[PDB]
């Protein structure tokens, strides 16, 4: 039995909460807080360990974009610092391939990244790889068939609907079919043969629409929309289902957690986080202790 | 307020 981990986030100020949800009994667990508060970060799992990457600490004492990478061990319930990225990345995108972590775009100060970095766990090192064709922050990133996808985001001027794909063996980026909707800060994940883009901000209102890209047919298609509209949401897949946690709808920071079942193409409210928030890194791994 | 995230 695995769990859904939610790290950091934002509600009134960046939070350092590490909470976990168990789909089996619907309960939550609070774990060791993050050493430093952060939101706009990305989470991911490698070799059973949880990684909190980038983000920003939006506090009263001031904003501080982070280039930190920290590891959380369910076995000990403790956070250990790792090699830091060559640059701070707020509202970062993250994906994993062959046990390697890819940090995509994000922002630093008023600058929007197009750069990308790859982290080697065993050697504990980061190295820059080919930069995206576009500068993107608030970008959603997912990995399918060992290929990395960068969807939507913001290049400083316009919210994007475009997306591209990175092919490791060639260290090159290639644009792909753009989405039907301009999406910034959407939850992007992979389920079966599709890359999902849920919610986000199109420059006018937080979205509740969800579209998926078929790598084969190379086209996007709208599926059942989520109950709530939500941007800067946490997302992840668990036992053939999409889970979207929190986010901002333009009025309040949501605490609702919706679940998507492809079979019946329907969403359901499955639980609520201990409290509403946005920009939280999400990932799945073994339960603690 | 940031429309996309709701952050101040």
């Amino acid at each position: 039995g695995r769990l859904i981990y939610t790290a950091g986030g934002y509600f009134r100020q960046s939070l350092s909460y590490l909470e976990a949800y168990n789909p089996s009994n619907g309960s939550w667990l609070r774990l060791a807080d993050l050493q430093v508060p952060r939101s706009g970060l990305a989470g991911c799992v490698v070799g059973g360990l949880l990684y909190a990457v980038g983000g920003r600490n939006n506090s009263p004492d001031g904003n501080t974009d982070s280039s930190a990478l920290d590891c959380y061990n369910p076995m000990t319930n403790q956070w250990s610092p790792c090699a830091s990225m060559s640059v701070p990345r707020n509202r970062i995108g993250v994906g994993v391939i062959d046990g390697h972590i890819y940090a995509v775009g994000g922002s630093h100060g008023c600058i929007h990244h197009s750069s990308v970095e790859r982290y080697e766990p065993e050697r504990d090192e980061w190295h820059l790889v080919a930069p995206m064709l576009t500068r993107r922050i608030g970008v959603g990133v997912a990995v399918l068939n060992r290929l990395l996808y960068a969807v939507g985001g913001f290049d400083g001027t316009n919210r994007l609907n475009s997306a591209e794909c990175y092919y490791p063996e060639r260290n090159e980026w290639r644009m792909i079919t753009p989405m039907n909707t301009i999406r910034s800060g959407a939850g992007v994940c992979v389920l079966h043969n599709c890359i999902y883009a849920a919610g986000g901000y199109d420059g006018q209102d937080q979205l509740n629409s969800v579209e998926r890209y078929d790598v084969e047919t190379e086209t996007w298609t709208f599926v059942a929309p989520m109950r709530h509209h939500r941007s800067a949401l946490g997302i992840t897949v668990h036992q053939g289902k999409i889970y979207v946690l929190g986010g901002y709808d333009g009025h309040t920071f949501l605490d609702s957690v919706e679940c998507y079942d492809p079979d019946s193409d329907t969403w359901s409210e499955v639980t609520r986080m201990t409290s509403g928030r946005s920009g939280v890194g999400v990932a799945v791994t073994m339960e603690p202790c | 307020v940031d429309p996309s995230t709701g952050e101040l």
